[PDB]
């Protein structure tokens, strides 16, 4: 109870990345872009809610 | 003796002057002989000798050396009390800053020197370099160098740079100031330039010199150079049993501040590096500033026990310290307790002691009685004879303790009648006997209870308590002239046993021939107490003028009434002793007797009816059994049928028709009603189910049940708790809040199973908790409000004055909630009452309104007096006797001398664990009255009202006003205004959802300065298929129409514009934002339609508090500062500007109504002050700006009592008004007028006003104030006495304070003659104090 | 400055948690004794600063009021212009 | 939002910021922030569940 810090402070502190922080919490949203079309994986689940 | 206290900063000399000796060494004794160490803190020859008349030497041991000092070792032969009043002093070897003057936050030395606390703190601690003379160098005074700094101007020039550091250069700083002279030069600077910023702080400045130079005190003081010692006795090292001593933490701390010292004097002699020295000059700062004050900001040292020692600033300050000691202390000798019992055989102005407790608070007295009868040689032989308990010793202790009352308390003393006084009758046993009747009083019962008894010792004090204490003189409860002695379970069960009757009772036609031949029938065992009977009374009448004239005639009566008529004394009536007499009837009976007969008649008739009660309650057997809890049949049909609703209920929410919160509440209903039904079934059943027969077939009458007879009668119980026991339990709570959907259907006969026990427990244990929570906050308010007003006291006997206020019966939402009579009783008429046709002077205008006069004013139908209120009194530190009223307590007129204050404080807060946190249908018959009204007819027949204030009054045929209501703006009233009116005639029915825009003129709609699409939402419901060119707000709509007004008016048939009648000004309503215009162009309406319609609190302890604290509420409802036409200003800031432009006067009324909150008053309109504008709660600061003093104070009174009478309550008005009296005591300067008052500053209105009496008789102009109200704890921070304001407030500020202002105290109050020891000023010492007044005056 | 608001906050809430007075801090103050100073200077002014969020009890309305106020506001605005303990005879030896 | 609020960058600056938080006074270290760090939660003498 002392006192606030970021808490991906002690997540740094653990030996993680970033990359390593936004992949543990976050899911990702892999773009298979042909070049051009801005192909994206997209799955039906993502829509929902939008 | 003395007759003021004087309190100021103590220079090195004075401290020298106060001491007997310095303090040396650190040692405190030798610890194998216990004699006191040669020159240390337990000093013989410092502090006194330690044996009475005894050197220390051992050689003079006698008293006839008394004075002479023991050359061999110095101690002076004295009394050791002698011990306790030296002080010593120590020379420090460095200055030393005292803490109290430098870490109090306005930072006495650093306002003086103007230098903020940070740089102070850096020159002490020994970090940096003050210059305190410059001269010819750059540098200038006060400027804090750093520590190469110094070396590098010392380089620069080594002398003309004084430049010390630490206690050493404030010092020099401070001594060096010359007060008159700066105080001349910032006059020189603030006459040739004036601006904000600089004048307010500069006067500050010129304001904190004058005072510090008037003071006496000079400024190099704050700084410690001699420090004094306690006398040793006060801070003691007693020797504990075992060898083990015990002492207070000051030795300690003084042998910290020695050790120090001595080590420094001896650095100093050695000439030591300078960085050690500094090092030791810190650590004895810091051994200074624990002394003085421990913890204060240096985490104070702690004892080796690992607490925190203390210090002299934590015995004069915190709840434990010798101030605030009367939170509870000051043990008392003459003193006793013991548990109390009953006894009922006692009169109500004697109560029963054990003679062991008696024969050993009267010791003395009991000495003296037996050495001057001679039964004891000397006053040894006394206390032996006393201790034996010789058969003569009780003799002389009935002698002794015939006439001497001996008061009684009881613990928590929530008002005064907790400590009354008694003669005591000596009793076998070890419990204290107290009379039924005052049971009422003191709240206590004999469960348990312990009271403490108090003697009396001196002559006045036994006077006093025969006079102003005595247990018969208090029978009027000091808050309301209703009687405190109303006899509360037994007897009245027993009266109202005795006062019923049968239908065939034994004895029943007979015809007797007075009471005594009634006592001799139901005695003789020929008649029941209760048999319908006729009896010859001869009841007597003080019509006349005080003769008793006689009237005797045969009265259908029952022959316990006749019996209860016995007692009864003169010319009371008998319609008294002839009802069911209840709990009401019987203290109404009590009331009636005091005010025609007095006092010694209605004491003895209480005794009598407390007798006559007991017995016959006993001789009714009156026992409770399991049979008398009559359950009703019908109980099962009512819950199976509730049980079938809430399962229909169920079923639907399965099937989708309802929420699962409707359905919660649903249920919630339904088992409400069928709780509702089960009960009056029961008290139906139970009520009138005795049913008998006289000489024939039978006939109901109202019933006997045991249970029924101790509800009824109020001797115990009420509707609820019967309910409970026969009836079913009812709804519970649960933690949340919630209730429980689910009652519990079961009562008490019949036992509750498991699962609702569970239930009951948690309502029982929140009310536990709660009760306690409530006694807490009681008492705390109970305290602020004693603490605002306990220094009021009514000092004159007519303040001549012609002011006062309107009272008037209240009538709020429905009808009357308390009649004029209560309100207006026992108070002094301002001016006088008149007639309706006011047809002569009826009452004088300084009639005290007693019953006579009240009933004659009930005679001719009078509904407001102006009365004389203590608000608007006029004398100064008081109140005149005329202004207050009557002593409720006593009956007659506040007398001069009253602690009106104290006693409204307590009237006021005892009550306190009591309280727990569509259209207008007349119902009565009278006549309309329409106040504030200005209304159109409009073409339907009905009537709208186009005022604000319009509100609707029923006056009968006598005139006065039966009922109110409040008459809506847009009202349709199917009435018109002074017509008749009869009960079931809707007077008026308004619709809640559309304030409209009433027009005045029947005629073309227009649409002026109206642009669609910029101006307009194009709006089209195809429901109805209305094509509405709306209004928008100014947030929507584009730039083209943003600040264009979009103007409904109404023209003539013909297309020339309406003048609407009284301006210049066609009637084109301005529309503002979401305006419901539904009607387009083209089409003619009716003189008043909707054509644009504008689309849409605590009550407990708390809800007090606020009240008297005075907070501003969340939403304020805005009120108008000055009447005159109103405009609308800029706009988009969020605060559309209003502004007010009087008919003649200046228009500089400017606002920044928070667009968040709404306005009922429209673009176009004339508002008055003190009119609403927004709506919500009023603030009370806001009322009395613009209303005035009465408006508030009518407010906080009709507040309060609503609060109160919400719980039944009473309580008079007089309390809450000297409670208000002592809020706004305080007044805001507007212009100087004449006198020497600042443009702006809070003074005592007093002062104002006497300043003003004086200007106006010298010939000047008088000053302009304006009143300002305060809360009950920032009224009391205002007391001008530091003795009292430091007994409750924080002890180092206010004494901090006082010192440096060198303020005196003249003892004027009651706390502080309290303190000091004196007679309070209040009561039977005020003739002392006006005494010594006029001596001093001399 | 986020010590005035966060004087301002406490004088809104009628009370202030250790968490609220750490929160709101000077990020670059390390000595304790300084954050000792400033709470004590804020209780000096109001409002007393206890170590958790404690309804129907009344708690002491303003015994803290007094022009006192402003000028601790100052003191507490005056306090991030600077910095030093100063609060230890010991530490200051040490130095 | 946590992460482009953390003012640290990598595991070293965490522990120094923690040790700054927990230590009032002393400078950190490449030793001292390991120490407090590990002896606080992951330390079998200094935190124990059961
Ligand atoms: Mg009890
Ligand atoms: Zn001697
Ligand atoms: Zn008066």
């Amino acid at each position: 109870r002392r006192r606030k810090l970021p808490a991906t402070i002690i997540l740094r502190a653990l030996n993680y990345t970033t990359e390593q922080i936004l992949d543990l919490f976050f899911e990702k949203v892999i773009f298979e872009i042909r070049d051009n079309k801005l192909q994206m994986e997209l799955v039906p689940e993502r829509l929902r809610g939008e | 003796e003395f007759d003021a206290i004087k309190i100021a900063l103590a220079s090195p000399d004075m401290i020298r002057s106060w001491s007997f000796g310095e303090v040396k060494k650190p040692e405190t004794i030798n610890y194998r002989t216990f004699k006191p160490e040669r020159d240390g803190l337990f000093c013989a020859r410092i502090f006194g000798p330690v044996k009475d008349y005894e050197c220390l030497c051992g050689k003079y041991k006698r008293l006839k050396h008394r004075g002479v000092i023991c050359e061999k070792c110095g101690v002076e032969v004295t009394q050791t009390k002698v011990r306790r009043e030296r002080m010593g002093h120590i020379e420090l070897a460095s200055p030393t800053a005292h803490i109290w003057f430098l870490k109090s936050l306005p930072s006495r030395i650093g306002l003086l020197l103007d230098m903020p606390l940070r740089d102070i703190e850096r020159v002490l601690y020994f970090e940096s370099y003050v210059v305190i003379e410059g001269g010819m160098t750059n540098l200038e005074r006060q400027q804090i160098l750093t520590e190469e700094q110094y070396l590098d101007a010392l380089e620069e020039f080594g002398d003309e740079f004084d430049a010390k550091m630490g206690a050493e250069a404030i010092q020099a700083l401070l001594k060096s100031m010359d007060l008159e002279q700066e105080c001349e030069q910032l006059r020189e600077e603030l006459n040739e330039t004036n601006s904000e910023t600089k004048r307010k702080k500069l006067t500050k400045r010129i304001k904190l010199l004058e005072a510090f130079v008037q003071s006496g005190n000079k400024p190099e003081w704050m700084i410690l150079t001699v420090l004094p010692v306690l006398p040793p006795d006060l801070r003691p090292l007693v020797p504990l049993d075992g060898g083990r001593f015990a002492t207070s933490d000051l030795n300690d701390l003084y042998r910290r501040v020695i050790n120090r010292n001595n080590r420094l004097k001896r650095l100093l002699d050695l000439a030591a590096p300078d960085i050690i020295v500094r090092n030791e000059k810190r650590m004895l700062q810091e051994a200074v500033d624990a002394l003085l004050d421990n913890g204060r900001r240096g985490r104070a040292i702690t004892g080796s026990n690992k607490r925190p020692l203390k210090s002299l600033a934590d015995m004069i300050k915190g709840k434990q310290g010798r101030f605030r000691q009367n939170l509870l202390g000051k043990r008392v000798d003459y003193s006793g307790r013991s548990v109390i019992t009953v006894g009922p055989y006692l009169r109500l102005h004697q109560c029963g002691l054990p003679k062991k407790m008696a024969l050993e608070l009267f010791k003395p007295f009991i000495y003296g009685k037996l050495e001057l009868r001679g039964l004891a040689t000397t006053i040894k032989a006394a206390k032996k004879m006393v201790e034996r308990e010789e058969a003569v010793v009780w003799d002389i202790l009935d002698e002794v303790i015939r006439e001497h009352p001996v008061l009684l308390n009881r613990a928590p003393t929530l008002h005064r009648l907790g400590i009354q006084a008694f003669e005591p009758v000596l009793i076998e046993g070890k419990a204290i006997q107290l009379h039924p009747l005052v049971c009422a009083a003191y709240n206590a019962d004999f469960d348990g209870d312990q009271m403490a008894v108090h003697v009396p010792l001196t002559l006045e004090a036994q006077l006093e308590a025969r006079a102003l204490m005595m247990s018969t003189n208090n029978i009027l409860s000091p808050a309301n002239g209703e009687p405190i002695i109303v006899p509360s379970q037994d007897v009245v069960l027993g009266l109202y046993y005795m006062t019923r009757d049968c239908v065939n009772a034994k004895g029943e036609g007979m015809v007797l021939t007075g009471p005594k031949e009634a006592e001799r029938l139901y005695r003789s065992g020929l008649a029941s107490l209760h048999a319908r009977v006729k009896v010859r009374i001869t009841e007597y009448e003080k019509d006349a003028n005080g003769e008793l004239v006689a009237k005797t005639s045969l009265k259908d009566t029952t022959v316990g009434r006749a019996i209860l008529w016995m007692i009864v004394p003169k010319g009371l009536p008998y319609s008294i002793v002839n009802q069911a007499l209840g709990k009401k009837a019987i203290s109404k009976m009590l009331n009636t007797c005091y005010r025609i007969l007095g006092l010694k008649p209605t004491v003895i008739f209480a005794d009598q009816i407390m007798y006559t009660g007991f017995a016959y309650a006993a001789r009714s057997g009156a026992s409770v059994g399991i049979d008398d809890m009559v359950i009703p049949e019908k109980k099962h049909e009512i819950i199976s049928e509730a049980e079938a609703e809430v399962a229909e209920i169920q079923e639907q929410f399965q099937s989708g028709l309802v929420t699962a919160g409707e359905r919660y509440n649903k249920v919630i209903d339904i088992w409400a009603a069928a709780n509702d039904r089960v009960s009056k079934a029961m008290m139906d059943n139970l009520q009138t189910e005795t049913v008998i027969n006289r000489d024939g077939q039978e006939e109901k009458q109202v019933s006997f049940n045991s249970i029924y007879m101790m509800a009824d009668s109020g001797a115990r119980g009420s509707a609820a708790q019967i309910r409970q026991l026969a009836g079913m339990r009812g709804l519970m709570a649960k933690p949340d809040g919630s209730i429980i959907e689910t009652p519990i259907t079961a009562n008490f006969r019949e036992g509750l199973n498991v699962l609702q026990y569970f239930i009951s427990t948690h309502g029982a244990r929140k009310g536990l908790a709660d009760t306690a929570l409530k006694t807490a906050n009681s008492g705390y308010l109970t305290r602020r409000l004693v603490d605002v007003a306990q220094d009021l006291v009514v000092t004159e006997d007519d303040c001549g004055t012609h002011e006062g206020i309107m009272m008037t019966p209240v009538i709020e939402g429905g009808d009357v909630k308390e009649p004029l009579r209560d309100r207006v009783l026992g108070r002094v008429t301002a001016e006088d009452v008149l007639k309706p046709g006011t047809a002569d002077i009826l009452v004088p205008r300084n009639t005290l309104l007693h019953e006579q006069w009240c009933d004659l004013l009930e005679e001719n139908s009078v509904d407001a007096v102006k009365v004389r209120s203590v608000v608007s009194c006029d004398t100064d530190f008081g109140v005149c006797a005329h202004c207050y009223g009557r002593d409720l307590a006593r009956g007659h007129i506040i007398n001069k001398g009253e602690a009106i204050g104290v006693i409204a404080a307590q009237s006021i807060g005892e009550p306190g664990t009591q309280l727990t946190m569509s259209s207008i249908q007349v119902k009565n018959k009278g006549s309309i009255k329409l106040s504030n009204v200005k209304s159109v007819v409009n073409s339907s027949g009905k009537l709208v009202i186009t005022s604000r204030n319009t509100e609707l009054k029923l006056i009968d045929e006598f005139g006065r006003t039966k009922e109110s209501y409040k008459v809506p703006y847009g009202a349709v009233l199917a009435k018109g205004d002074g017509e008749q009116v009869a009960g079931g005639e809707t007077v008026a029915n308004w619709d809640p959802h559309t304030m409209p825009v009433i027009t005045e003129v029947s005629g073309f709609v227009r649409f002026t300065d109206m642009i669609d699409g910029q101006t307009i939402t194009r709006q089209t419901d195809e429901l109805t298929g209305l094509s509405s060119l709306v209004v928008l707000d100014s947030a929507e709509r584009t730039a083209g129409g943003k600040d264009l007004r979009p103007a409904l008016k109404i023209v003539d048939a013909q297309g020339n514009d309406v003048l609407i009648p009284g301006t210049d000004m066609p009637a084109q309503y301005f529309l503002p934002g979401k305006a419901i215009v539904q009607l387009e162009d083209g089409v003619q309406i009716s003189s008043g339609d909707t054509l644009a319609r504008i689309p849409q609190i605590t009550g407990g302890l708390p809800r007090v508090a606020d009240l008297f604290e005075a907070r501003r509420p969340k939403e304020p409802a805005i009120l108008a500062e000055i009447s005159g036409i109103v405009s609308f200003g800029k706009e988009t800031k969020g605060k559309r500007r209003l502004v007010i432009t009087p008919v003649d006067g200046s228009d500089p009324y400017e606002e920044m109504i928070p667009k968040w909150r709404q306005l009922n008053v429209f673009e176009g309109e004339r508002v008055e002050r003190g009119d609403v504008i927004s709506d919500g709660p009023e603030a009370p600061h806001d009322i009395l700006r613009l209303r005035g003093v009465h408006a508030v104070t009518r407010y906080i009174v009709n507040e309060v009592q609503d609060v109160y009478r919400l719980q039944g309550v009473k309580i008079n008005d007089k309390h809450i008004e000297v409670i208000v009296r002592q809020m706004l005591r305080k007044a805001t300067i507007v212009n100087a007028g004449s006198s020497d008052f600042l443009e702006g500053e809070q003074v005592e209105y007093s002062r104002v006003k006497i300043a003003n009496r004086e200007l106006e008789a010298n010939g000047k102009v008088g000053a302009t104030y304006s009143r300002d109200l305060l809360g009950i704890t920032k009224a009391s921070l205002a007391t001008e006495s530091f003795i009292s304001a430091a007994s409750f407030q924080e002890t180092t500020r206010v004494l901090t304070e006082a010192a440096v202002a060198g303020k005196r105290d003249e003892l004027r109050g009651l706390k502080e003659n309290v303190i000091v020891g004196r007679l309070i000023p209040a009561g039977t010492g005020y003739a002392y104090h006006q005494d010594r007044m006029r001596r001093r005056a001399a | 400055s986020q010590l005035k608001l966060l004087v301002t906050r406490g004088k809104e809430q009628g009370y202030l948690t250790y968490a609220e007075v750490n929160d709101h801090l000077p990020e670059d103050i390390v000595d304790s004794d300084q954050i000792e100073d400033i709470i004590q200077m804020i209780n000096d002014m109001g409002i007393q600063v206890m170590e958790e969020a404690p309804d129907d009890l009344m708690l002491a309305e303003n015994t803290a009021d007094e022009d006192a106020a402003e000028a601790a506001a100052q003191v507490l605005s005056s306090v991030e212009s600077e910095i030093g303990r100063t609060t230890d005879p010991v530490r200051m030896y040490m130095r | 939002e946590t992460l482009r609020v953390d003012p640290t960058n990598d595991r070293l600056s965490a522990l120094v910021e923690i040790y700054r938080m927990m230590r009032p006074g002393e400078p950190p270290t490449r030793e001292a922030a390991e120490s407090l760090f590990e002896n606080l939660f992951f330390s079998e003498d200094r935190y124990d569940l059961s």
